[PDB]
């Protein structure tokens, strides 16, 4: 009657990933999707009741990605190849943004996971979490989208994890502090899968059992509204407490609201 | 003069502040009291490279993860490793006597207090405050000089791994940057 | 309901607190009257008005408690003021009794039921919240007047002589503590401090507007108990209402 | 003429049968009528608010020791003003609570005008086990509340509750002319008393603006509560009202770097047994002072140290999302999939966003309208 559910977030920016290629590194986008995959596979073996959902954005949109090994694991990976595949293949740049839309992937996360629970039946309860693996650089532009998408988890209950690869995010740890989830760091990127079958891999009772390394220290810088940077002081207004970098003889949103 | 006796005597604490502030010559008393009252189309090469690369791709088992690399990242997340050091403070309670402990809480005082004074002062719209924030400079160096060297002698002596005074030197460090940084913007409107 | 009408009978002692003739100078009966007057100047605020049978009564009645360690409790809770025969000594007294009720000092106004201040003036919201009946008022039977009034009603009107004292009493009694009410928007409370109010034949000769609002329930209950009816019925009148 | 007293109503009449068992789609429309039940906001009142200065008098005479309210007057009233300032400060950021406590005709300020719950708590907490002696003063209680709020600035909604037990206090001078001056300093005074009304108070609450209310049981004292913890409203825009405060960010300590840094909160040092000397905390942005609590103002620098999110989740009030279009599945030219949870859209009505022209099911319409309070089409 336990329903876990995973729902498990790819940063898939193009640019990243082909400066990664092109340093001929150890680690690709082909090793970091089959991880994906197998801990997917992981998560569905732990129990039965279990469902998986893959999410890749990129800086058009995000897609739902979701012999001798199990049939519906098997039909589940040739999906994920087939919808990356189409994603990777059908990129094409048009226009000069470059920014990971990791808030219209959360927000797509939130939206399956409460349409999920409706369908489950009123003996069980479903528990959600989502996890989310950063490889590009953190956008500032998408700072309020960000706060309301964590006080939206928070107000359901549904855990966020991080997990960086090479850019540290303080917005991931925000989140992570806020819903409770996890933030790490991969010290190793080939590695990667086996930090995903050890810290995240459990459920978040089995977390409290087991021992997991102490949160990173989170930072809470607030974005200005007119520069959309991160800032560590600024006047904020009375009334709207806007955040504002340099003082203003009117507050611009008092000014725009009559 | 009676009073400030009866004052003193009142708080051992404050006591103790008056005669590191006073009786070693780091502040005068008249002012103690005074208080107290992007890139090229490389992106685009790089863009063509990975789809080229992702278009022609097969899912891989033995490729994803390693023995070595298991045992690595397990050992990293073991008990005492990178991601799980296991010190975190393992006996600060106990570490740095309390005897010291009380001289740092007593210098932590002295430090807020002194501080307190010089962003009050701050900023500075008068010519009046212009000496007192020098006066406050020179009292946060006396101070420093009488109390933080031999402090960090006493560290040395009894050789405490634990960064106490590094936040005392942040926060004085802090203050005289700010400081200069006033004095210059000073000197540069008068230009 | 504007008003919550109540006989007292019996104090917490459960001893009667009848102003009978032969009881004015019991100390038993002075000592409820003051202990009455105690918790009642807790319980209502700005403003109690009080009426005694008359000025010698008055005199006696505020000696007793002086003497006793009593009246000095009821002066941190409400001042005392007291009604004198001089025209220009209650006018003041009345005038600081005003602004006594209009801030949250609160006063007590001490009386006498047959006095030019019973009628001359009226006790509107806010001033005199309670109106206190120490004994039913009975006019006194001396100097030989009242006596030949009842022999002139007894062989012509066929007056019974002590239904005509008991419809003087009431008139009066009612006659004060109906002040209390002036407006619809305005509430008070009504007390009466004698075991002869209880009686059917004094009951009967209230006004029928009050007869409706005095339950059977508390007609002979005790003083703790009438505090805590002042309590609950001053607690739910204060809620706001509509016209 | 009476409502009741004409036709018998026939609420059955409704449903009707055509095809012999069409009534199924009928009730299909009662399921699309069981939803949309609400206004689209969880609040639906005022969307803005202002900076409060709020001063709670308690009443400490021998009146509550009464025990109207189980165990006593005293018990029950700090429980509730424990519980009305942790509502308060939860829906006001950057507010500020003071307590004044009355007693023996005189008046006390027992905790300092501060935004820290924790100390007030405390402080209530200990002042559990008081003395209830003496009567209250209520001209002693205004006058230091005006007194502390004179010099504060005035686009400050300057706020004073007081809980008057005790029907009876002792004015040493003219209470009026305080109401008045307190009239003329713009200050708000609202009065809950516990026993009966008293025409002062009134009379205070009708001149000063506030409002006077009277304890019929624990649950109505809380619901006087409740509707007192809500800010006033505010105009679109009074003056360059601006304050500088900081965001310390939650930089804790590790040993495995080289800047592992023990230091003492200063807050923590006044305290009775050792203070914290953990790894790290929040660090002033300014003088780099370390607090363990927010919103804490620094003590030494004096800026103000308030958390981001905090200020952030009341951003949702300032740009409401507006209502999609109601469009029948029918009458829509387009993809049949929701744009949100990718479900295939059958129900008889699609919303359509505005701005972004995107498809949404009535559950994620609902969700994106009431929790998301942003529409995922215009994020991209
Ligand atoms: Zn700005
Ligand atoms: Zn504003
Ligand atoms: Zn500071
Ligand atoms: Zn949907
Ligand atoms: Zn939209």
């Amino acid at each position: 009657d336990e329903l876990n559910l995973l729902v498990i977030v790819v940063d898939a920016n193009p640019i990243w990933w082909g400066k990664q290629a092109l340093k001929e590194s150890q680690f690709t986008l082909s090793k970091c999707i089959d991880a994906v995959m197998v801990l997917g596979n992981s998560h569905l073996f732990m129990n039965r009741s279990n469902k998986l959902a893959v999410i890749a954005s990129h800086i058009q949109e995000s897609r739902f990605l979701y012999d001798g090994k199990y049939e519906l694991l098997t039909s589940a990976n040739e999906v994920i190849v087939e919808e990356i595949k189409d994603l990777m293949t059908k990129s094409d740049i048009k226009g000069q943004h470059t920014e990971t839309l990791l808030a219209g992937s959360l927000a797509k996360a939130l939206c399956y996971i409460h349409r999920m629970n409706k369908e489950v039946k009123d003996n069980q309860e479903m528990k959600s979490r989502i996890l989310v693996i950063k490889a590009a650089e953190d956008s500032a532009l998408q700072y309020m989208n960000f706060m309301n998408v964590i006080f939206a988890a928070q107000k359901q209950n549904i855990l966020i994890d991080a997990c960086v690869l090479d850019s540290d995010s303080g917005l991931l740890q925000q989140a992570c502090d806020i819903t409770g989830g996890l933030y790490l760091k991969v010290p190793q990127m080939p590695s990667l899968l086996q930090y995903l079958l050890w810290v995240f891999l459990p459920d978040q009772d089995q977390r409290s059992q087991l021992i997991l390394p102490p949160p990173v220290h989170v930072d809470y810088r607030a974005a200005c509204f007119c520069h959309r940077n991160l800032i560590e002081i600024g006047y904020v207004c009375s009334v709207c407490l806007s955040i504002f970098c340099n003082f203003s003889p009117i507050c611009t949103t008092c000014e725009t609201a009559f | 003069l009676e009073e400030k006796n009866r004052m003193l005597q009142e708080d051992p604490v404050l006591f103790q502040l008056y005669k590191d502030l006073v009786v070693s010559q780091v502040i005068s008393a008249e002012e103690f009291w005074a208080n107290r009252l992007a890139t090229s189309q490389d992106i685009i090469n790089s863009f063509q490279s990975i789809r080229q690369e992702m278009e022609a791709y097969t899912p891989k088992l033995t490729q994803v993860l390693s023995s070595s690399a298991a045992s690595s990242t397990i050992t990293a997340l073991s008990p005492g490793g990178a991601l799980m050091q296991g010190g975190t403070q393992q006996a600060i309670n106990q570490m740095v006597p309390n005897d010291i402990q009380s001289e740092l809480k007593h210098l932590y005082v002295a430090v807020g207090e002194l501080l307190r004074h010089f962003w009050s002062c701050f900023p500075v719209n008068t010519p009046f405050l212009e000496e007192k924030v020098v006066k406050m400079k020179s009292n946060l160096e006396r101070f420093q000089v009488t109390k933080l060297c031999p402090f960090q002698e006493k560290i040395r002596r009894q050789y405490l791994s634990t960064n106490l005074v590094s936040h005392i030197e942040e926060m004085l460090q802090t203050a005289y940057n700010k400081l200069h940084t006033w004095q210059s913007r000073r000197l540069m409107k008068k230009t | 309901v504007c008003l919550c009408p109540m006989i007292i009978g019996r104090g917490n002692d459960q001893v009667a607190i009848s102003s009978k003739f032969e009881t004015r100078e019991d100390i038993a009966v002075i000592r409820n009257y003051g202990n009455l007057l105690l918790e009642m100047s807790a319980v209502v605020p700005d403003g109690i008005v009080a009426f005694f049978t008359s000025y010698q009564y008055m005199e006696s009645t505020v000696a007793s408690w002086y003497e006793q360690g009593i009246l000095e409790n009821i002066q941190r809770n409400k001042l005392l003021f007291i009604e004198t025969q001089d025209g220009a000594e209650t006018s003041v007294a009345l005038e600081k009794y005003q602004e006594a009720c209009e801030n949250g000092r609160g006063a007590i106004l001490l009386s006498v039921a047959r006095g030019k201040v019973s009628e001359g003036i009226d006790f509107v919201h806010h001033y005199g919240r309670a109106v206190i009946m120490f004994g039913v008022p009975y006019v006194y039977t001396q100097s030989r007047i009242l006596k030949a009034r009842l022999e002139y009603l007894r062989d012509q009107f066929q007056i019974r002589e002590n239904d005509f004292l008991t419809f003087d009493a009431m008139r009066h009694a009612a006659q004060c503590v109906g002040r209390a009410i002036r407006g619809k928007t305005d509430y008070g409370l009504m007390v009466f401090a004698d075991k002869r109010f209880a009686r059917g034949d004094k009951r009967g000769k209230l006004p029928r507007w009050i007869q409706e609002h005095l339950t059977d329930a508390n007609l002979n209950l005790t003083v703790d108990e009438g505090v805590q009816v002042a309590k609950y019925f001053l607690r739910q009148m204060a809620q706001p209402f509509h016209r | 003429t009476k409502r009741w007293e004409g036709g018998y109503e026939r609420t059955w009449e409704i449903l009707k049968e055509d095809e012999s068992g069409s009534l199924k789609a009928t009730i299909e429309d009662i399921l699309f009528k069981a939803k949309r039940k609400r206004v689209f906001e969880h609040h639906g009142g005022v969307r803005l608010g202002m900076m409060r200065h709020l001063y709670v008098v308690v009443d400490g005479s021998r009146t509550m020791e009464d025990q109207d309210l189980k165990p006593n007057r005293l018990t029950c009233t700090l429980k509730l003003l424990e519980y009305f300032v942790e509502e308060y400060f939860d829906q006001n950021p950057i507010s500020q609570i003071g307590i004044i406590v009355t007693k023996s005709k005189r008046a006390e300020k027992l905790t300092e005008l501060s935004g820290n719950p924790r100390k007030h708590i405390t402080s209530l907490k200990k002042a559990v086990d008081m003395t209830c002696h003496g009567e209250p003063s209520l001209y002693n209680s205004l006058s230091i509340a005006m007194q502390t709020l004179k010099h504060m600035p005035g686009h400050t909604s300057r706020e004073v509750l007081i809980i008057f037990s005790s029907l009876t206090t002792c004015d040493p001078s003219n209470i009026y002319d305080l109401i008045k001056t307190l009239k003329a300093a713009k200050i708000r005074v609202s009065v809950i008393g516990l026993s009966a009304e008293v025409r002062v108070c009134t009379v205070l609450a009708r001149e000063t603006g506030g409002t006077y209310h009277v304890i019929l049981d624990e649950s109505h004292y809380k619901e006087l509560l409740t509707h007192h913890v809500s800010p006033p409203p505010a105009s679109s825009s009074s003056e360059c009202s601006l304050i500088r405060m900081g965001f310390p960010q939650h930089t804790i300590a590790s040993l495995s770097d080289q800047d592992a840094k023990p230091s003492f909160s200063m807050a923590h040092l006044d305290g009775n047994t050792e203070p914290g000397l953990t790894l790290g905390g929040y660090f002033c942005p300014q003088c780099r002072a370390k607090y363990c609590e927010l919103p804490v103002e620094c003590k030494i620098c004096g800026l103000t140290l308030v958390s981001a999110p905090h200020l952030a989740r009341s951003y949702h009030h300032l740009f409401p999302l507006d209502a999609f279009q109601e469009i029948p599945l029918e009458e829509y030219n387009g993809e049949r999939f929701c744009y949100g949870c990718q479900g295939e859209l059958k129900d008889q009505h699609v919303y359509v966003c505005a701005v972004c022209q995107n498809v949404f099911c009535v559950d994620c319409d609902v969700f994106v309208h009431d929790s998301l309070h942003c529409c995922p089409g215009c994020i991209h």
